[PDB]
RNA sequence: AAAUAUGUAAGAAGUCCUUGUUACUUAAUUGAACGUGGACAUUUGAAUGAAGAGCUUUUAGUGGGCCAUUUUUGGUAAGC
RNA sequence: GGAAUACUGCCAGCUGGGACUGAGGACUGCGACGUAAGUCAAGGAUGCUGGCAUAAUGGUUAUAUGCCGCCCGUCUUGAAA
RNA sequence: GAAAUUGUUGAAAGGGAAGGGCAUUUGAUCAGACA
């Protein structure tokens, strides 16, 4: 006995029962994947402006 | 059997246009991309390095990284009951700025000027775009323009 | 389609900055109402000129009453229509009191004799024949003879009651 | 507890819309219109009765 | 028929009442239902909801966690409120005066608060002193600290802990967690 | 606590002053319609008298009724019918006309009938079947206190201002129309006037834009 | 080189000024990325809609399908 | 040149007949009408009259008449088979 | 001393099954409610 092999019937109906939702934008994305040479500097950059505001607000 | 290679079905897609083969023009390389910019993807066929997969042809994302000869674009791709968030590393031939965002930016300067001028003028603004409203009345003259009477024509073969 | 009326319609593209004041085209339609009459106009302007209801505008839609409602005339109606096979032309001959009545018979007649529907017919030109002896057809010409008299044999009598007591006669 | 209709029931009409009291008094619904005798131009009548 | 957009006869998915059959808990709920209606300030809505929460959603608030909330600027003299248990700590060698209001105290936490000249108050005495909820500071224990949520969301490249009884090598450290044994995850 | 004839007189005296405002407004809105309608009929004769042709301002208002029932709808018209609040048969609501909204109606031609409503038709709908939205709750519009409380913010303090705002298509249309729960009409007391509903009006049907004949249709279903 | 179907944008997580932070970048405190301080508010920037928006845990049945309009490959065709 | 009548539309114009329904339970409100005391068709029915007080109405059961009604359980895309 | 199954007595129906659903006629039978 042979089967029925493939279809996509009812697959688009199933999909919309629960939305098809977007993945939520965030203020501040991850620096995973970003140029290492740039990050290396940006770490040291904020340490300075925090210490500048810490010494300012003392 | 079946065949699902990385560039299958791309006979006419990565083709090079008619009378536009050969070297890419220098204004392609002299354009400066920054983190945040919107860009449309369109794969040049001559440059084999840094190429996108056939899916991202015609998609438009945001930049997130910039490095020696490439940019990081970030696209949304749909799969099932969901959208995943996908990170590309394309060379700069296969990319160009979205002119829809550049249209928007210029309107922001227009609207800020209207509000700045409205305060100096004296109250009221109304700065939203209204869609095409239904048209008003008019008196169409017959002065040197009398109506031309028409009727349906009979069938002739001419073959 | 329905009990007809006659309408006048006029329209003239939309106006533009490069070319203000277009040309005004006009037609005479037969319909049951204005809404069908406006539609027929745009149907017949699309068969001739480079226009549609998106690009166009209607200017004036006016009813045309009959000039002499109670006077007998002899109309000559041209018509173009689709059969199952090809698409032909004709010249029928109608006799009535008004133009709108002649069009109301012509549609009823083409449906009986040819199985031509409303969709499949274009009334090209209804024209009143002023003079006598300008009548090619025979079935209108019989009635144009002088001192015309004819009986109505076999008279029937629609009853209210189911049964009847007498037994009926067909005299007149 | 029970929705009464204006249009009919003249009280629940007058609960709303107090002008309905004076609308009836001065009739209005059958206002006599002024009557000028303007004539259509020579072109309009010609273009109407045409081929 | 209607073309229904949403689900019909959907319950709200919120506890209207405590699942407990505790007698004295219901009398606190019978009090704060009255205050939350006939007052105004949202303090009484928040305290009411907290009385319905399950054990897992009312973690214990340490006596140190109260002290670190009072080190804040301005919040020296505010009557701290906790809808749950309050626990002692042996990692602090000083502790301020203050007045705590809660469902429960441990023998050690009550002893540590009174030794520092303070006062432990029940939630019905809090309502009498502060009816609209004034000069108050609500605190909540750390929910995700619980061990059960280590395991939630276990998959590949997730960093989430397997469900496992015995540990040590030869208990899930070979083919799956390293290059040398096939692949890493 | 006196109350009985202290607090009571003040609010009677206060609510007496609202009718004064409601009278002159309706008297003003009464002369606005008729003089506007006279000039539209005058302008037609002046152009005829001179030579020209007058063409009216197009309609900025249509009344739409769902003709088809629930079953067997493709997912694009079915979505629009929900965005125009037409989720059951013989339900209907007003629409402001732009290009955004015409291109909607074109998608739903075969399942609805619509056209250009009059004063009288609106007057009868809003009186007979006038309901409003309050915390969802479909509340009947049997008094003005109900409308002031909800729609005072945007102007509008009596039931005729609601009709005026709908008919002229004012500034606060969106607020005033969305207030009105979609109209639950009956089937038409004279029948549909055709053998088969589901063709276009132009082919002896019901659906699509029948222009000014919607009034006769609505007046029976209401 | 259509029609139908398809990606992105239409603002506060935003726009403009002011001059700080750096081991990155520049011939050059120039740029770059995140900032302090100040200016801009409910016409806050197309329509229509919104029995709320979002998140977590856990577990059942199912994994033989068939039909209809339009597009269609195999086949002379088929309730294939 | 002066009238009339249809056709389409409007009236917060007038008025006659028929059918079904009468939820609710001191008071509270919006209003009308009156110079005032009051009155009202105004947040859902009151008034009057008769006959019967028992198998008279009502319930159950058997039959009769009109139209409807395949044998359950099962596996299956599909069972009255 | 239940049911399947059976006998006698009493009521009923019955032109190639019987049984069921909605409504009423008719026949048998029934409490309540009336103070
Ligand atoms: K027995
Ligand atoms: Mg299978
Ligand atoms: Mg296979
Ligand atoms: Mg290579
Ligand atoms: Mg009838
Ligand atoms: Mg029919
Ligand atoms: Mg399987
Ligand atoms: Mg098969
Ligand atoms: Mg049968
Ligand atoms: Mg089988
Ligand atoms: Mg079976
Ligand atoms: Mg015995």
């Amino acid at each position: 006995a042979k089967s029925k092999n493939h279809t996509a019937h009812n697959q688009t109906r199933k999909a919309h029962r629960n939305g098809i939702k977007k993945p939520k934008t965030y203020k501040y994305p991850s620096l995973k994947g970003v140029d290492p040479k740039f990050r290396r500097n940006h770490k040291h950059a904020l340490h300075g402006t925090a210490k500048a505001l810490a010494a300012a607000k003392k | 059997g079946k065949s699902h290679g990385y560039r299958s079905r791309t006979r006419y897609m990565f083709q090079r246009d008619f009378r536009k083969h050969g070297a890419v023009h220098l204004s392609t390389y002299l354009k400066v991309y920054k983190v945040g910019d919107i860009v449309d993807i369109k794969a040049n066929g001559s440059i084999q390095k840094g190429m996108p997969h056939k899916f991202y042809q015609g998609k438009t994302g945001v930049v997130y990284n910039v490095t020696k000869s490439s940019v990081g674009v970030i696209i949304n791709k749909m799969v099932g009951n969901r959208y995943l968030e996908k990170r590309l590393n394309l060379r700069v031939e296969h990319i160009k700025h979205s002119k829809c965002r550049q249209e928007f930016l210029e309107r922001v300067k227009a609207n800020a000027a209207k509000r700045a001028e409205a305060k100096a003028q004296g109250v009221a603004v109304q700065l939203k775009r209204q869609p095409a409203q239904p048209r008003e009345s008019r008196i169409v003259s017959t002065e040197g323009n009398v109506p031309q009477t028409l009727a349906p024509v009979p069938y002739e073969t001419f073959i | 389609m329905a009990h007809f009326k006659e309408y006048q319609v006029i329209g003239r593209r939309l106006p533009t900055e490069s070319v203000p004041e277009p040309k005004l085209f006009r037609m005479r339609i037969f319909a049951s109402n204005e809404v069908i009459a406006k539609s027929r106009y745009w149907y017949f302007l699309q068969k001739l000129h480079k226009v549609k209801k998106a690009s166009g505008e209607i200017v004036s839609i006016n009813q045309i009453n009959e000039a002499h409602p109670t006077k007998v005339k002899n109309f000559g109606v041209w018509v173009r229509y689709d059969s199952r096979s090809g698409t032909h032309n004709m010249y029928k001959e109608i006799r009535d009191v008004s133009r709108v009545a002649a069009v109301e018979t012509l549609y009823q007649d083409m449906a009986a004799r040819h199985r031509a529907r409303f969709r499949s017919i274009h009334i090209l030109k209804v024209a009143e024949i002023e003079k006598t002896a300008d009548v090619k057809r025979q079935y209108v010409k019989q009635f144009l003879t002088k001192d015309l008299k004819f009986p109505l044999p076999h008279r029937v009598q629609k009853s209210t009651k189911t049964f009847s007591y007498k037994r009926p006669s067909t005299f007149y | 507890v029970l929705k009464k209709n204006p249009l009919k029931n003249k009280q629940v009409l007058l609960r709303l819309n107090p002008y309905a009291k004076v609308f009836a008094a001065e009739k209005l619904g059958s206002k006599k219109a002024e009557k000028t005798g303007t004539k259509p131009a020579a072109v309009f009548t010609e273009t109407l009765k045409h081929d | 028929g209607i073309d229904h957009t949403s689900k019909q006869h959907k319950r709200s998915g919120h506890r209207t009442a405590p699942k407990s059959d505790n007698v004295y808990l219901k009398l606190l709920v019978k009090l704060y239902t009255f205050l939350a209606r006939r007052t105004d300030a949202p303090f009484n809505k928040v305290v009411l909801k907290a009385l319905f929460l399950s054990k897992i959603n009312r973690p214990p608030v340490s006596v140190s966690r109260i002290a670190r909330a009072l080190k804040q600027e301005g919040a020296a003299n505010k009557t701290v409120v906790v809808v749950g248990t309050v626990t002692d700590d042996a990692r602090i060698f000083e502790f301020p005066k203050t007045t705590v209001a809660a469902l429960r105290f441990t023998a050690g936490a009550r002893a540590k608060i009174v030794k520092a000249g303070g006062e432990c108050i029940t939630l019905d005495q809090l309502a009498v002193r502060a009816p609209k909820g004034q000069n108050t500071l609500i605190l909540r224990g750390p929910r995700n600290s619980r061990e059960a949520v280590r395991h939630f969301g276990m998959g590949p490249h997730k960093g989430k802990a397997p469900r496992i009884l015995s540990t040590g090598r030869k208990f899930e450290r070979a083919r799956g967690r390293r290059r040398s044994k096939g692949f890493k995850v | 606590a006196e109350q009985v004839a202290a607090e009571r007189a003040a609010r009677k005296a206060a609510n007496k002053e609202k009718r004064a405002i409601i009278l002159e407004r309706n008297a003003a809105y009464q002369k606005e319609y008729e003089t506007a309608e006279r000039n539209i009929i005058q302008a037609k004769r002046d152009a005829k008298a001179a030579g020209s042709y007058y063409v009216e301002a197009q309609h900025k208002l249509v009344f739409v009724v769902r003709i088809k029932g629930i079953n067997k709808i493709p997912p694009k018209p079915r979505k629009v019918l929900q965005l125009l609040r037409l989720t059951r048969i013989n339900s209907g609501t007003f629409v402001k006309v732009t290009k955004a909204t015409l291109e909607l109606l074109k998608l739903i031609e075969p399942y609805v009938a619509y056209g250009y409503p009059s004063y009288s038709t609106i007057r009868q709908l809003v009186y007979k079947r006038g309901f409003g939205k309050i915390n969802k709750q479909r509340v009947p519009l049997s008094d003005n206190a109900i409308i002031e409380a909800n729609l005072g913010k945007y102007g509008i303090l009596s039931i005729d201002d609601l009709i005026h705002e709908i008919i002229t298509v004012g500034p606060h249309f969106k607020q005033a129309n969305n207030f009105l729960w979609p109209f639950k009409l009956s089937n038409p007391s004279g029948g549909w006037g055709v053998p088969r509903k589901f063709k276009h009006f132009i082919q002896g049907g019901s659906f699509g834009n029948r222009e000014e004949f919607i009034n006769k249709l609505v007046k029976s279903m209401n």
